[PDB]
């Protein structure tokens, strides 16, 4: 991990997905 | 006549001086008796700046303090003098020479009304004691005691300072073979207050302690004043101690080291291969 | 050798770097960490010099792995911006294993780069360092939560399994500066940091050591700098 | 009645509406209205607004006297409920009464500033002043009683 | 008798010496404060009376005795502080 | 005037609508006629704006406004005596009757709705100052306004630090912290250092030469 | 400086009354009103030398200013104010920090017209930053210790 | 030379007509900020008119 960006815009789309179909 | 009409007393090194200066004169009037004279100076004003004082004939007995002389002509004559020359100055109080308060000063004080409102009671010792002067200025205070007489006759100290004109300051340097020893000035004198302080602390209590066993065996007078007013320090006790740091001096000694480094680096390099060239240089200049 | 201790100001800037670097190896292996990583940071520091470059080089990599084991992180991105650049290489993955929180990578690529510090004699500090990875990771999560499970613990900082997480967490945990308790039947770990410097004293404690070293230079300072413009006006002043 | 406000000493609405009304009721005055503010029959309408206003002295006082406080014991003193002392303190602060803290679940009430080690310096600093003069004045006076006329 | 160097009592005496209804007791606790017997605050979440100042005792050949065992402790104190803090910036004085 | 009438409503300096007011108001004075008596209002109106209405409450009086013409003056005595009740009861009260004169004048009608929800505010800050975790049920029983809308309200507000609390959602208290504890020489650190730095930065660069 | 002097007219000096009186004395020059005064001053005896005549008793006296620096040395104000000194230095050399930084570059060098230009001596930093530091340095240190020791003492 | 060098105003001895020491500027101005003790008997209660004029003259 050199900076946290490249790999936080795969993060906030796939978690909300998940996030959101089970409880939200 | 007013005893009350002292808060403040600035006192010029003249007058401190002056006091020195009338024990040997006058014949050594003092030891077992006193000398007291008059003050010449700023009176009938809260604030009393005493210009000058000299001796006045007095033979003091002390143990009983109902029989004293004191030169009646001398108050008078020595005013009107002194009035046409400066305006200011009239007969401020009179000087005690110690070694510390009495009871015998209280029977003094009521005959100086007659003559001249005043009732101030300055302490200037010959005898050197405290660190700082050993000069003290009292205001006749009453207050009542439940231990002995109701409504006592007492002093109760009033703030002492000092004064001096401009060119009589230049003077009092000009005597000395030093300057002075403090005025809470630069980073230097600062420090030598708070040493000063420190000392002259550790002789208050010890003076106030002495007595206090003194009472518990071995009676002396004792005042509800003065017992109750000792007990309030234990009773005041400090809270909690906080805060005051610095640091800053480091940067302005390091920011200049490489301002003089700069020329000292500089003179280094050219220097060091110079050093042989140098000594015919030397050898010339020296010559002739 | 090293108890005779004498060295004077009036030494060589690398003769000062090279000696700084040579103790905090000895102070390392005794398992004095802390001692060992102040000393070669001294070093790096000290001499900038010319004769230096060629010895920072090997103070880098000794640099890296001390400071690991005593319990903080540094970051990749420092090491590196220097045109020393070519030296730090392997060292960029050893600095972000310790960070992320990944034992497994770390220990692993340390244990086959053993081979090139066993002629500096470093060797034997390698395998100490595989406990220091799952420390520093332990202590982001503590300082952050309260009560977090041992489950998340597990599987953020890359543990062997559950049963192995609670035990090495445990171990960190008695040194004090994670400052936490660990339950094992009920499987959380709990912060005893309710931590602030909202209090009475304690902010001035944290400036007093800024102080402190503040004075070590002041005196250096002024020692140091009325000493050479006096002695060229006795002597060649140019 | 006097001699009870002007003393820094509390009371209790029960006792003080009880006692006062009838006696106060019974005064007059020429040039006002009647007497107005706690008195006659126009004087009684007025009488309804006292009850804020002895609980308003209480907590001037107790501010001072009682720094910490636990809502109970306020209200207690104040001799209302807890919701009536509420809510008044909102009103209080406008009209010029002290600052408070107090509390909804009866915790710590700080009519004092809540914790700080400004407050702890402000003490501080002026107890430390006090003890250094009382020393230095006892000191002068001391002497005195030492020395006598001249005979220790 | 208990503060002097201390300076907390319990609240709890005031009403075992009180003997009397609770709300009485506030009253009586301020009303000393304000006569000038004491000195202090009250402090009911703790239930202790902390005290500033506690009135001198009225003449007695004990009243000087407590005051000057106390004062004679302090008096080493001063002599010891100020003797250690002279070494140090022995520079700084001249 | 009109220009005036503009500047506070739409370019919101209410200081110029202000300004542009005494202008016209010079230029009336070489006659007479009821736009004069206007001007006079719509001073008046911007201080509403500004969110002091209670200062127009000092103001205006039977004696002064009430005297010159228009519904206007009687319609902004009510706005501002509602406002220093602090209630919203005796602030929506006005506004409803009003609304109809609040349509005419179309400053009238933008000045009030900042104002409020506003009004919410300064209710909540009075009642919230002298007290530390307070219920917001207690609180909102004051304003006059349901607890859950104060709820929402109160959370704005912690943002700005108009306060500076934090809202206890478990127990429906709002908690406000200790009042600013933070000694003088504390915050002189952090400054001290600003000084230091900028000084060792930028002559370090320099002094690299030396070795 | 207080000299006697005595005053003869010129026909006196050259009989030589004049040299009598100018003899047996250590001399010293002033100017405090051009020549004419020194034409008068050397006519009379020329600077005459002042001694004091003082012993260690009456010096002491004159030493110290009062008896009070013993509680005043020891007194502090309050700390709050304390604090707030420390603060305004802080910002106040804030400000003058960088026009220090220019100026290491060279100020070492003689005359404030040319150091003007070159290393900001318009409002010299290195003097302004030397006095911000002396007063705050005495005053923290002599305010801490003073409370700090009487504290100990008391409780 | 600092705030000396541009023009200000300096003391010098008399008698001798020497430069002792330096003054700020506000020092020896010749008279003080005037209209506060030798104000005018006009308003614009004299002139209501020129409006052009007077909305020019505020703004400047």
């Amino acid at each position: 991990n050199v900076e946290d960006d490249f790999s936080n815009q795969l993060r906030a789309e796939l978690e909300k997905h998940g996030y959101k179909m089970e409880t939200s | 006549m007013p005893e009350l009409a002292v808060q403040k007393v600035v006192v010029h090194p003249l007058v401190l001086l002056s006091v020195v200066d009338h024990f040997n004169r006058i014949g050594k009037v003092g030891n077992q008796k006193r000398v007291v004279g008059v003050l010449l100076g700023s009176w009938q004003k809260k604030v009393l700046d005493v210009s000058n004082s000299f001796a006045v004939p007095f033979d003091e007995d002390d143990k009983d303090d109902s029989v004293w002389f004191l030169d009646h002509d001398y108050l008078e004559n020595m005013y009107g003098m002194f009035k046409k020359v400066n305006a200011r100055e009239r007969i401020v109080g009179w000087y005690h020479t110690g070694p510390k308060l009495h009871k015998n000063d209280i029977a003094i004080n009521e005959l100086m009304k007659r003559y001249c409102p005043n009732s101030v009671l300055v302490i200037i010792d010959v005898k050197p004691k405290d660190l700082g002067l050993p000069t003290e200025a009292y205001i006749s205070v009453e207050e009542v005691h439940d231990d002995g007489t109701p409504t006592s006759k007492t002093f109760e100290h009033v703030t002492s300072e000092i004064g001096a004109e401009e060119a009589e300051e230049v003077g009092v340097e000009h005597l000395l073979r030093d300057i002075k020893d403090t005025t809470v000035g630069t980073l230097s004198q600062r420090i030598t207050n708070q040493v000063h302080g420190l000392k002259g602390l550790n002789s208050k209590l010890l003076d106030i302690r002495t007595y206090l066993e003194k009472v518990a065996s071995g009676k002396l007078p004792i005042n509800h004043h003065i017992i109750y007013q000792l007990q309030d320090v234990f009773n005041l006790l400090p809270d909690a101690s906080l805060q005051e740091f610095v640091k800053a001096f480091y940067l302005k000694t390091n920011d200049q080291m490489v301002v003089v480094y700069l020329a000292s680096l500089i003179r280094s390099v050219v220097a060091l291969h110079n050093l042989i060239n140098n000594k015919i240089a030397n050898r010339d200049a020296e010559k002739k | 050798l090293v108890s005779k201790s004498v060295f004077p100001e009036q030494a060589n800037n690398n003769e000062w770097a090279r000696y700084l670097y040579y103790t905090g190896r000895i102070k390392a292996i005794q398992l004095e960490y802390s001692e060992a990583r102040r000393t070669m940071t001294n070093a790096l520091r000290k001499a900038p010099q010319h004769t230096a470059v060629g010895f920072k080089q090997t103070v880098h990599k000794l640099l890296i792995v001390v400071e690991l084991l005593l319990g903080e992180i540094p970051d990749r991105l420092q090491f590196r911006q220097p045109s020393l650049k070519r030296s730090l290489m392997p060292y960029f993955l050893l600095t972000q294993a310790v960070r992320t929180g990944n034992l497994a990578k770390f220990n692993q690529v340390l244990d086959q780069f053993g081979e090139k510090f066993q002629t500096d004699g470093t060797y034997t500090l390698i395998i100490r360092l595989r406990h220091n990875v799952i420390k520093t990771g332990v202590r982001m999560i503590s300082l952050s939560y309260s009560r977090i499970s041992l489950a998340d613990i597990a599987q953020k900082l890359q543990l062997d399994s559950p049963e192995d997480a609670e035990f090495i967490v445990a171990k960190a945990i008695r040194d004090g500066v994670i400052e936490a308790s660990i339950n094992h039947e009920k499987g959380y770990v709990q912060s005893k940091e309710m931590i602030d410097i909202y209090s009475t004293r304690e902010p001035q404690l944290a400036f007093h050591q800024r102080i402190s070293f503040c004075l070590d230079i002041h005196n250096m300072s002024v020692k140091a700098m009325r000493f050479p413009p006096k002695s060229y006006n006795k002597d060649l002043e140019s | 009645l006097l001699k009870l406000f002007t003393t820094m000493e509390l009371m209790r609405w029960s006792t003080l509406v009880e006692d006062y009304g009838v006696e106060l009721r019974k005064g007059s005055s020429e040039t006002p209205a009647t007497d107005v503010f706690s008195s006659t029959e126009e004087g009684e309408k007025r009488w309804k607004d006292l009850k804020n206003r002895v609980v308003e002295h209480n907590i001037r006082i107790m501010a001072k006297y009682y720094t910490r406080i636990t809502m109970k014991r306020m209200a207690q003193l104040l001799d209302l409920s807890v919701d009536e002392s509420e809510a008044f303190l909102s009103n209080l602060v406008v009209n010029k009464t002290i600052f408070a803290k107090v509390d909804r679940l009866a915790g710590v009430i700080n009519f004092q500033r809540p914790k700080d080690p400004n407050n702890l310096l402000n003490d501080w600093s002026q107890k430390l002043n006090s003890l250094m003069s009382l020393v230095n004045k006892t000191t002068h006076l001391i002497a005195k009683e030492e020395m006598i006329h001249n005979l220790q | 008798t208990r503060p002097a160097n201390h300076r907390q009592l319990t609240f709890e005496e005031i009403a075992k010496s009180a003997k009397i209804t609770v709300n009485k007791v506030e009253l009586l606790v301020m009303k000393a404060l304000s006569v000038g017997l004491v000195r202090g605050s009250i402090d009911e979440v703790d239930k202790r009376v902390h005290m500033t100042w506690v009135q001198p005792r009225v003449l007695d050949l004990q009243q000087i005795k407590g005051m000057k065992d106390r004062l004679e402790l302090w008096c080493t104190d001063v002599k010891s502080m100020e003797l250690l803090v002279e070494h140090q910036a022995q520079d700084i004085l001249t | 005037m009109q220009s005036g009438i503009i500047h506070a409503a739409e370019e919101k300096d209410w200081k110029t609508a202000y300004s542009y007011f005494y202008e016209a108001f010079e230029g009336y004075d070489s006659i007479d006629s009821p736009k004069a008596i206007t001007s006079l209002k719509y001073m008046l109106l911007c201080k509403i704006m500004l969110n002091t209405p209670e200062d127009v409450q000092a103001l205006v009086s039977g004696k002064l406004a009430l005297r010159y013409a228009g519904r206007q003056t009687e319609a902004l005595k009510c706005v501002a005596q509602a406002s220093k009740n602090r209630s919203l009861a005796d602030f929506e009260k006005a506004l409803t009757d009003y609304r109809a004169e609040l349509r005419d004048d179309p400053i009238i009608s933008t000045h009030l709705a900042k104002l409020y929800d506003n009004l919410l505010e300064q209710n909540l800050i009075r009642v919230i100052e002298p007290f530390s975790r307070v219920q917001i049920e207690h609180i909102s029983s004051l304003i006059k306004l349901s607890k859950a809308d104060v709820e929402r309200k109160l959370s704005q507000m912690i943002l700005d630090k108009k306060f500076h609390g934090i809202l206890d959602q478990g127990e429906g208290v709002l908690i406000i912290f200790d009042e600013p504890p933070v000694d003088k020489t504390y915050e002189a650190a952090l400054e001290t250092i600003q000084n230091m730095s900028k000084v060792v930065d930028s002559l370090y660069n320099k002094a690299k030469k030396l070795t | 400086v207080i000299d006697a002097f005595r005053l003869i007219n010129a026909n006196m000096m050259v009989l030589g009354h004049e040299p009598r009186q100018t003899t047996s004395n250590l001399g010293h020059l002033n100017k405090p009103s051009i020549q004419a005064l020194i034409h008068g001053l050397n006519r009379h005896y020329y600077s005459i030398t002042i001694n004091y005549r003082k012993n260690e008793l009456e010096q002491k006296m004159l030493l110290n200013l009062h008896k009070k620096s013993w509680m005043e040395g020891l007194t502090l104000q309050d700390y709050s104010e304390h604090c707030k000194h420390n603060e305004s230095v802080v910002k106040e050399m804030l400000e003058l920090a960088k026009n220090y930084n220019k100026a290491v570059e060279e100020e070492d060098k003689m005359t404030p017209e040319q150091l003007a230009i070159k290393n900001v001596g318009k409002q010299d930093p290195k003097r302004h930053l030397e006095e911000h530091v002396d007063v705050l340095m005495t005053s923290n240190i002599v305010q801490c210790l003073a409370a700090m020791l009487d504290t100990v003492v008391f409780k | 030379r600092e705030l000396l060098k541009p023009n200000a105003s300096v003391a010098l001895h008399k008698h001798s007509n020497a430069l002792v020491d330096v003054l700020p500027p506000e020092a020896d101005s010749s008279i003080m900020m005037l209209t506060s003790d030798q104000k005018p008997d006009v308003m614009y209660a004299d002139i209501g008119g020129m409006d052009i004029q007077k909305q020019e003259v505020r703004e400047a």
